């Protein structure tokens, strides 16, 4: 049983670099594009750790973690349809992948429910540091 | 025609970069994943970043030509450019989309256009180091020579 991960990032640049990172480290991941898609591929799949870019198109990553914790909370995603999402007790570890701005900070972060955080840009070892925390 | 001599000159030539600022360690990041289970990953994630960072600096020189310039259009391409910069090590330009979003948050027009200028002087310089490198790269594998892989 190979730990599934989920990364959620919107920039092309950025998801080459972390999946060849998360390949020598010995892992393959799905990949979501903005917060919906992130939504989908947990609706469908049960995953081990998801990597959650903050600033993204259509919905961010923040947004989208409240989402994913309310479903936690409640067991549905009236939440999410609220807010205009379009949608056919065991806590997703979500890390945060900031950018070094005001908008950004760690305790935002912690504040839309993230677990944890990784500043960008994304090393070996700001991966492995994670990884070795939150995936067993 | 040294072989020995072109992969030092290779060596100093990588170096001068970073001691310049236009590479830092991020591109190292990169060097170290290229091996032989990924031998063109350098050149592959580059190559990606001109394709795209070529786009957004014609769409955001359409974007600062019209004559009602909206901001919340010019903006997320700056951002797009700082993250794709800082992901591959490119440091000049990614402080400089840096003080371009400080522009661009104050709606200051005069001072954008000079940050759109200045972003596009540190992308062709890193252009050109970054293609040479490559040619560099190239030339001494094909003449039966190799790159040392960075074991950093
Ligand atoms: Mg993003």
């Amino acid at each position: 049983s190979k730990p599934k991960i989920l990364l959620v990032e919107d920039n092309k640049i950025n998801i080459m670099v972390a999946k060849s990172m998360m390949k020598q480290l010995g892992h393959t991941m799905d990949i979501a594009n903005n917060g919906v898609e992130a939504i989908t591929a947990i609706n469908s799949s049960s995953y081990d750790l998801v990597l959650m870019d903050v600033c993204m198109p259509v919905l961010d990553g923040l947004k989208a973690t409240r989402l994913i914790r309310s479903y936690e909370e409640t067991g549905n995603w009236n939440a999410a349809i609220e807010a205009g999402v379009d949608i056919s007790t065991n806590r997703l570890p979500i890390i945060a992948m900031t950018a070094n701005t005001l908008a950004e900070s760690s305790e935002e972060c912690y504040a839309n429910g993230m677990d944890s955080f990784i500043s960008k840009p994304v090393t070996l070892q700001k991966l492995r540091e994670c990884l070795q925390q939150y995936l067993h | 025609m040294d072989l020995v001599q072109k992969q030092k000159s290779l060596q100093d030539y990588t170096k001068s970069l970073f001691l310049e600022g236009i590479l830092d360690s991020q591109f190292l990041q990169l060097q170290q994943l290229q091996d032989e289970s990924n031998p063109d990953f350098v050149s592959q994630v580059v190559t990606l970043f001109f394709q795209d960072s070529d786009r957004i600096l014609n769409d955001l020189s359409l974007s600062l030509d019209q004559q009602v310039v909206d901001f919340k259009k010019v903006d997320p391409h700056v951002h797009q450019l700082k993250g794709s910069s800082s992901s591959i090590g490119a440091q000049r330009v990614k402080n400089a989309c840096v003080v371009f979003r400080s522009f661009c948050e104050q709606q200051n027009v005069e001072a954008c256009h000079r940050c759109l200028q200045q972003v596009k002087q540190e992308y062709y310089l890193v252009k050109n180091r970054l293609e040479t490198l490559f040619k560099l790269e190239q030339q001494i594998v094909a003449s039966g020579g190799m790159i040392p892989a960075v074991e950093l």
